[PDB]
C-alpha cells in the first residue's frame, strides 16, 4: 500500500525554476527519495537524492548546479528544484526510493535498488553503461541483454534491472546482481562477471515487450547511479 | 518526571551512556536540554570524560556556544542542564530548504569562526566540528554544541588523539598522524562552509572507506553558484598540507568576509577573543522577592558553583 505521490504537470518558460513534490503514503519515515529524469524518446537519468547517511544530499556533476532536494520530514514529502531552465530540460521527473535504507550504517554498501517509483511528473520546457539499443526474439525463445561498465561502477558494485513497460515508470526487476523481487517470474535471470552483467528473459511472452535498463553506483567523485542506455525488446 | 527544579518534557536525544532530554524550569519557565548520565553504567575512562567536557564547558561562555546552567551530581547520576536550541541542527535545517545564499551563509559563517576563535583564544579545540554540532537558537543563530571530543592544546606542540566523524575529519586523522589542534578545525570549517553554500558534501562516498579515498584526495568540485572569493576561501582550507592552510585570522581578513555590508559586531566579538580579560539589579531584585539570599547568589557566580543560585540568575538574564 506505500505509494509515491507526485506534483501535476507544468509547462514553464526559459529561464524559469519548476519544483516537483513527492509525498509517502502508508508509510512511514526514513525514505532515501531519488530524483531520476527521462527526456521523450531518452534513457533514465540519476539527478540526485540521498546516497549515504554522512551528507545532506547528493547531486550529480551534471545537475549539481540547478538542482535543490529538499525534504519536509513533518509531512513525509520529498522536494525537487531545478532552476535556469532550457528545453534539454523537458522530460518527464521521477521520485524513487532506494530499497535496503533500513540497512544503512556507514560500512554497509547500498545496492541503491529503487523499489518504489513515483507516476512521475511531465516538466515542459518552452522552445554510461554500455548496453544494446535493441533486442528480439519469438515467443518461447531466451533473450540476452549486455550491460558492461568499469571497475568503478560494476566493478565495484552490485548491478540492477529495471522493467519499463510502455508508458509506464520503471519497475524493479533485478535487485543485488540476482534477486528477483516478489512478483518478477523466475523466467527473468541477473548475473554479473567483474565489470559485465547479464539478464536473460527465459521463455519469452508478448508481456515482456519493454524497454529495459542496468543500473550500478558508481564510485567516481561523490559517487552517482549510472544507467544503460536502454534495450527495446520486441517479440515476433 | 520532575528532576530537581525542572520539569521533564520530550527526549531530543538518546545516544552513547546519556539521554539528552528537552525540561522546563519550574521557577524561571526557561526552556533547557538536561543530559542525564548513569554514573553506574559507564566505564572508569568515559566517566572522567564526561567530568573533563564539563571543566571545558565552565571556560567557553559565548553567545555562539552552548552555555552549561546547573550541574546535579548524586551518588549514582548525573544531569547535565544546558541551553536550549530550538531551531535543530544546522543538518536538518539544510535537509528541509537546501543551500544558503552566500548571504545567509556568510552570516552564519561569521557566528561559527566567532566561537572556535574563542575556543582557540582558551587553547580549547572542539575536534568534531559537523554540521549535525552546530545548533540554532529561535532566530537562527549559530550555538555549537558537543565538547565531546574537546581538549586543550600548546600552540606549536602536535596532538595525538584520532576523533572526529569522518565527513568533516581533515586528512591527518584519516592517515593516522600526530597532527596540529587548530588546523584540524579549520579543515572542519573548510567543509562546514561547503556544505552551507552547497547543501551537499565536499566529499563523500557510498562507504566509510570510499569517503577516506574521498578526503585524502582533497579534490572536490567548484559549482557555478559559488563566486570566486567563496571558491578562494574554502579551496585555502580544504589543503591536504596542513602548513599551507588559512589561520583563524586569515580566515577573518578574507576577502568574502568583507563582501557584504559593515559587519562591527563580528570585528568587535573576534577583537574579545585577542583581549579576553555587571550585576542585573532587575534579576537580584526578583531572585529577592522569592527568596533567594543576595549573598548566596554572588557567592555561587564567583565560585562558579553552577548550582541552583547560579542557574536561576543565569536563566533569568538569558
Ligand atoms: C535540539 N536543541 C538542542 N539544544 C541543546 C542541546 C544540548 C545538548 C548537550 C547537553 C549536555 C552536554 C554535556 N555532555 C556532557 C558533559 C557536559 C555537557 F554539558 C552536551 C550536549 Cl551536546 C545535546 O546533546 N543536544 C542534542 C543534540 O546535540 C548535538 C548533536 N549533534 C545532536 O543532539 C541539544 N539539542
Amino acid at each position: 500500500e506505500v505509494q509515491l505521490v507526485q506534483s501535476g504537470a507544468g509547462v514553464k518558460k526559459p529561464g524559469s525554476s519548476v519544483k516537483v513534490s513527492c509525498k509517502s503514503s502508508g508509510g512511514s519515515g526514513s525514505s532515501a527519495v531519488s530524483w531520476i529524469r527521462q527526456a521523450p524518446g531518452q534513457g533514465v537519468e540519476w539527478m540526485g537524492g540521498i546516497t549515504s547517511i554522512f551528507g545532506p544530499a547528493n547531486y550529480a556533476q551534471k545537475f549539481q548546479d540547478r538542482l535543490k532536494i529538499t525534504a519536509d520530514k513533518a509531512t513525509n514529502t520529498v522536494y525537487m528544484e531545478l532552476s535556469g531552465l532550457t528545453f534539454e530540460d523537458t522530460a518527464v521527473y521521477y521520485c524513487a526510493r532506494v530499497g535496503d535504507y533500513n540497512f544503512w550504517n556507514g560500512h554497509y554498501r547500498s545496492g541503491y535498488y529503487f523499489d518504489l517509483w513515483g507516476r512521475g511528473t511531465l516538466v515542459t520546457v518552452s522552445s554510461v553503461l554500455t548496453q544494446p539499443p535493441s533486442a528480439s526474439g519469438t515467443p518461447g525463445q531466451r533473450v540476452t541483454i549486455s550491460c558492461s561498465g568499469s571497475s568503478s561502477n560494476i566493478g565495484s558494485n552490485t548491478v540492477n534491472w529495471y522493467q519499463q513497460l510502455p508508458g509506464t515508470a520503471p519497475k524493479l526487476l533485478i535487485y543485488s546482481n540476482t534477486q528477483r523481487p516478489s512478483g518478477v517470474p523466475d523466467r527473468f535471470s541477473g548475473s554479473k562477471s567483474a565489470t559485465s552483467a547479464s539478464l536473460a528473459i527465459s521463455g519469452l511472452q508478448s508481456e515482456d515487450e519493454a524497454d529495459y535498463y542496468c543500473a550500478a553506483w558508481d564510485d567516481s567523485l561523490n559517487g552517482h547511479v549510472v544507467f544503460g542506455g536502454g534495450t527495446k525488446v520486441t517479440v515476433l | 518526571a520532575r528532576i530537581g527544579y525542572y520539569e521533564i518534557d520530550r527526549t531530543i536525544g538518546k545516544g552513547n551512556f546519556a539521554v539528552v532530554k528537552r525540561a522546563t524550569h519550574l521557577v524561571t519557565k526557561a526552556k533547557v536540554a538536561i543530559k542525564i548520565i548513569d554514573k553506574t553504567q559507564l566505564d572508569e575512562e568515559n566517566l572522567k570524560k564526561i567530568f573533563r567536557e564539563v571543566q571545558i564547558m565552565k571556560m567557553l561562555s559565548h553567545p555562539h556556544i552552548i552555555r552549561l546552567y546547573q550541574v546535579m551530581e548524586t551518588e549514582r547520576m548525573i544531569y547535565l542542564v544546558t541551553e536550549y536550541a530550538s531551531g535543530g541542527e544546522i543538518f536538518d535545517h539544510l535537509v528541509a530548504h537546501g543551500r544558503m545564499a552566500e548571504k545567509e551563509a556568510r552570516r552564519k559563517f561569521k557566528q561559527i569562526v566567532t566561537a572556535v576563535y574563542f575556543c582557540h583564544s582558551r587553547n580549547i579545540v572542539h575536534r568534531d566540528l559537523k554540521a549535525e554540532n552546530l545548533l540554532l537558537d529561535a532566530n537562527l543563530n549559530i550555538k555549537i554544541a558537543d565538547f565531546g571530543f574537546s581538549n586543550l592544546f600548546t600552540p606549536g606542540q602536535l596532538l595525538k588523539t584520532w576523533c572526529g566523524s569522518p565527513p568533516y575529519a581533515a586528512p591527518e586523522l584519516f592517515e593516522g598522524k600526530e597532527y596540529d589542534g587548530p588546523k584540524v578545525d579549520i579543515w572542519s570549517l573548510g567543509v562546514v562552509l561547503y556544505v552551507l553554500v552547497c547543501g551537499a558534501l565536499p566529499f563523500d562516498g557510498s562507504t566509510l572507506q570510499n569517503l577516506r579515498a574521498r578526503v585524502l584526495s582533497g579534490k572536490f568540485r567548484i559549482p557555478f553558484f559559488m563566486s570566486t572569493e567563496c571558491e578562494h576561501l574554502i579551496r585555502h582550507m580544504l589543503v591536504l598540507d596542513p602548513n599551507k592552510r588559512l589561520s583563524m585570522e586569515q580566515i577573518c581578513k578574507h576577502k568574502w568576509m568583507k563582501l557584504g555590508d559593515a559587519d562591527p559586531n563580528f570585528d568587535r566579538l573576534i577583537a574579545e577573543s585577542q583581549q579576553l580579560k555587571p550585576l542585573n539589579e532587575d534579576v537580584l531584585l526578583a531572585m529577592e522577592d522569592m527568596g533567594l539570599d543576595k549573598e548566596q547568589t554572588l557567592q555561587s557566580l564567583r565560585s562558579d558553583a553552577y548550582d541552583h543560585y547560579s542557574a536561576i540568575y543565569s536563566l533569568l538574564c538569558d
